[PDB]
């Protein structure tokens, strides 16, 4: 019962699925049998559907119509296909939602409309739509939300408005899809906002406001009491409040990237004990550290472009769980003693102002991997600052007026970087220094200190340069 | 050249597709090779952007079908979907499994 | 044997230009010199010996002799006629002892001396004029000493000398006209002492002089009685206290050719400064904080090496490389940068750092025609554009770190076969590439791993290729 | 240890000399060897540093002692020394050579 130049097998046991793609159709058969619980009809070039299509199909559970050239839809073809639970109509050429075809389809569960050129959404062509749960409205030519089509969907669970040209998001627009746990809004043009325009759905979990024309934060954010995930980079505020994210905790990830901000709150990031990760790059208003409390479980803290002049002597109280840490360009002179901030593996403080390392200030770090002091001003480090790390693999320490060198500890890293050392003349051996493969030092005389037409075979051993 | 692919080469299939397919890269050990499909097989999700389509895997915990990341819509048969991620139990708020497992 | 000298016990010896003897009797732990050294004798080693006194009866009468080693003997006075005897003494040594004072008469009158050492002792007094009579002194070690001020007096009867170190020692002034007679020096070593403060005129005698060292001391402002050494090749302030270089600085010193200032604590530096110097090679400035305009170059086109770094230097005049020929590097990183110049004019250009700025933006003829260019660094800066033939001449071009910017697309036109391509940090950087287009590529780092994998990464005697997400 | 030498090794030497004693780098082929003497052998010149005394090799073509570098001390017999770097021609400025090749 299955059509010609058609692949077809059975479902749970009988009814039968149809997959008749890219056979370049014009229409389709009537030769389709009954007990189709699955229709793939695909970039067939179909025009109309149809003169005679072909409800009467009561077992359909999924239809796809993708890659098929259409502009509209019969009021009544999905009438008889009451098992519909997922359509596809993705890749056409509608320039409007359907005004009926899809109202009342109480099984319909998964719906795309994207890649079309839709530009108007009739008020509730998803009315009776009880059971949908999934909207893709992706890649098409909206100008505003449909608040009024989406007030009859509080069954939406997931909903993408990507790719198109909304540029104001107004009260309530989403208000009563409440069971709505994934909201997509990337890539449009949104300068403007309401102070109440995500205020509708509870349940939200994750929100993407990327690749757009934003100039303020999104305060409207405030009333997301479960939000996990937020999205907002790639836009053009200029600053983070205090207490940004205070009516979000259990915030896990944000991202603000390729964002030309300038100040940030030290307030801005208090009470998200879920908060992972945080990065903070060009923030040239910043002038203190941020205050941390009820966010302990950071994994990695990056500030850097800013004016920090120092660090609380208790900085590591907050940071445990903490593995890497960047406040590379700023204008730390003092630094406090870190051992508190265990399990770290990464440290950069370059191009900074420090003077001094003293003896505690990276004890105890254990599980140390990589240290960057490079282009400071450090001119005495304690010959036993680095006597208790294990772990230390990769050191920089270039441009820093340095005289001498620390031999106790970091008995066996694998990178050095001294050049830029001028008063470093002393001379160093090879052992002390197993596992190095990478160096560079102040002087060529120094490099030598390690060793530094047919065939011919390369045995690469060491580095060192002058 | 290919189907609904735009630029091809034998070393790494296809690179471009046709203006609005995904490209699906299979890693078939040590090698990438790509094709340009208008829907993402089961394990993966379609993602659209201006420059690129990509199907992307869906690392979701006993997950079949997903709409995107960190959000499953066919939990697998023999655990409970509620609200995009998976869970034996789930709520016990206004859910709980009937017929289907669908919380 | 036709003809065998006539040296001392346990000394080894050898002949010089025919007959006259050259002797070493170095470390063997002696104690006072023998006699029966026979004359003809023209070098005499006597070092590392511990001897105390010399002597009861020393050994001039050697009027052969053209080179005294007395280095590491343990003396503290010399006898005022102890060189009396030595006609063609030409070089003395006298380092490594411990004379707290010269020999107030002992070297006066030695016609002949050329060369003095008076190094590594613990001497903090020079008596005035006990170099009397000594025209043929052209070279005066005082190194690693107690000075603490310029021997004035006796270096005016120093007319002769040509080389002069007083290094490692505590002097922490000079006053005018301190080396006045000092007209043949060329050379002046003052580095490791502590000088404070220094005059006007402190160097307006030496008009011969050719390098000056002023490194590792307590300089707080910048001398400006350089301005008179018209002939100064080599200038060494670095490792001091300076926190500026004033408006026409080195301008009183046309044919310098290497000066270093750095470990100064720099924050400005007048934009006139280095005008004028065409034989100058190299140019270093880094953490000039108030530095806001690009340098005038005027009369100096033969930079090898400029680096301008961490500084306010908002935009470049459109005429930079004009002034900018023979430029081979060139480091602008740390900058406020926005719109760059054509650069054209800059051949010979081979590396070019403008990290870490705000450029927005590479035109087509921002980098045209610069067929020595090897490695371009734009790092860390807001490039969104990317004009389809800005890197189209570029035939050198192996290293190219784009990292940290707005890309979202790339020029494929040109540079088909560089070596380092460095593209994180642009994340709508979505676009997939090929290993056609680039051959000889082993070093990638990208955006995102799917595009690492496009060149393998999850004889072949290059080695394995790499790549990072 | 050594002679004259308060830090040694095998493998490179002597690493840090007595208070007032010169290190010699000597290049064995890919290897450095450093020693410790109070004046540094024809070719190179003496150096004096607070952290460190250096002999240095004399890079001036054609020349035998030296003051330090681009000033030679004795040059080349059969060349002229005029004002530290060493020429054919020389100054017809107050010098030209004379008995000794000095260019006064
Ligand atoms: C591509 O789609 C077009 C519709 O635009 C199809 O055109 C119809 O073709 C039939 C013959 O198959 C004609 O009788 C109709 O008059 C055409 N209608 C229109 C509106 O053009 C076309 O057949 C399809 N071609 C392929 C190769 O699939
Ligand atoms: C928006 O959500 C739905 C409309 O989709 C409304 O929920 C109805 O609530 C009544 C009782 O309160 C139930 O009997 C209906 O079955 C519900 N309908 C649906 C489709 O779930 C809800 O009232 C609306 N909220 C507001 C504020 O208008
Ligand atoms: C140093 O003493 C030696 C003594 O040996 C003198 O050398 C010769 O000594 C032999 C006997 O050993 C005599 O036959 C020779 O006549 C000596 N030669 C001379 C030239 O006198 C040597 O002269 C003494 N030198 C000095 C400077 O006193
Ligand atoms: C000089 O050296 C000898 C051994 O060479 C030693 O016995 C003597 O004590 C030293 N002189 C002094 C002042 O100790
Ligand atoms: C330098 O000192 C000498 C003393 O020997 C004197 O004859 C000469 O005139 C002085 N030169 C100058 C320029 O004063």
């Amino acid at each position: 019962g299955c059509p010609t130049h058609c692949h077809c097998e059975p479902d749970g046991r009988m009814l039968l699925r149809v997959d008749c793609s890219d056979l370049g159709l014009s229409e389709l058969p009537s030769n389709l049998s009954v007990f189709t619980s699955y229709l793939d009809l695909s970039m067939n070039n179909i025009s109309q559907l149809l003169p005679n299509p072909l409800p009467s199909l009561r077992f359909l559970e999924e239809l796809r119509l993708a890659g098929n050239a259409l502009t509209y839809i019969p009021k009544g073809a999905f009438t008889g296909l009451y098992s519909l639970k997922v359509l596809m109509l993705q890749n056409n050429q509608l320039r409007h939602v359907p005004t009926e075809a899809l109202q009342n389809l109480r099984s319909l569960q998964s719906l795309r409309l994207d890649a079309n050129h839709i530009s108007y959404v009739p008020p509730s062509c998803f009315s009776g739509l009880h059971s949908l749960r999934h909207l893709w409205l992706d890649d098409n030519a909206l100008t505003e939300i449909p608040v009024q089509a989406f007030r009859s969907l509080s069954a939406l669970q997931a909903m993408t408005l990507a790719l198109n040209k909304i540029h104001h998001i107004p009260d309530y627009a989403f208000g009563n899809l409440s069971s709505l746990v994934v909201l997509h809004l990337h890539n449009n043009r949104i300068h403007s906002l309401g102070k109440k325009c995500f205020d509708g759905l509870h349940s939200l979990e994750t929100l993407d406001l990327n690749y757009n024309n934003l100039d303020e934060f999104p305060t409207a954010i405030r009333t997301l009491s479960n939000l996990k995930e937020l999205g907002f980079h790639s836009n053009n505020i200029r600053s983070i409040p205090e207490k940004a994210f205070v009516g979000n905790p259990s915030l896990i990830t944000i991202h603000f990237y390729d964002n030309p901000i300038q100040f940030v709150g030290r307030s801005a990031f208090q009470h998200l004990p879920e908060l992972r990760t945080l990065t903070l790059n060009g923030a040239s208003q910043i002038t203190e550290f941020p205050d941390l409390t009820g966010t302990a479980n950071l994994e990695s803290l990056t500030l850097t472009g800013a004016q920090i002049s120092s660090l609380p002597q208790t900085v590591c109280n907050q940071l445990p769980n903490l593995q890497v840490l960047d406040l590379s360009y700023n204008l730390l002179e003092d630094l406090p003693s870190f051992s508190v901030c265990q399990k770290l593996q990464k440290i950069d403080l370059r191009h900074n102002e420090i003077y001094e390392i003293k003896v505690d200030t990276f004890q105890q770090l254990l599980s140390l991997r990589s240290l960057n002091l490079a282009w400071n001003k450090i001119a005495i480090i304690h010959p036993n600052a680095f006597s208790t790390l294990p772990s230390l693999i990769k050191l920089d320490l270039s441009s820093n007026l340095l005289s001498s060198f620390p031999i106790t500890g970091l008995h066996g890293l694998t990178h050095l970087k001294l050049t830029g050392n001028h008063a470093l003349q002393s001379l160093i051996s090879s052992e002390n220094f197993p596992e190095l493969k990478v160096i560079e030092m102040p002087y060529a005389y120094q490099c030598c200190a390690f060793g530094v037409e047919e065939d011919l075979k390369a045995l690469h051993s060491v580095q060192c340069s002058p | 050249c290919a189907k609904g692919c735009e630029l091809c080469s034998e070393v790494n299939g296809c690179l471009k597709c046709s203006p609005k397919l995904f490209i699906l890269l299979e890693r078939n050990d040590i090698r990438q090779v790509g094709v340009c499909l208008p829907s993402c097989p089961p394990g993966y999700f379609d993602a659209r952007n201006p420059d690129m389509n990509k199907c992307i895997k869906c690392k979701i915990e006993h997950c079949e079908a997903c709409f995107s990341h960190n959000f499953c819509t066919k939990c697998k048969e023999g655990l409970y979907l509620h609200k995009g991620r998976c869970y034996p139990a789930c709520p016990e708020g206004s859910s709980a499994a009937n017929g289907t497992m669908e919380c």
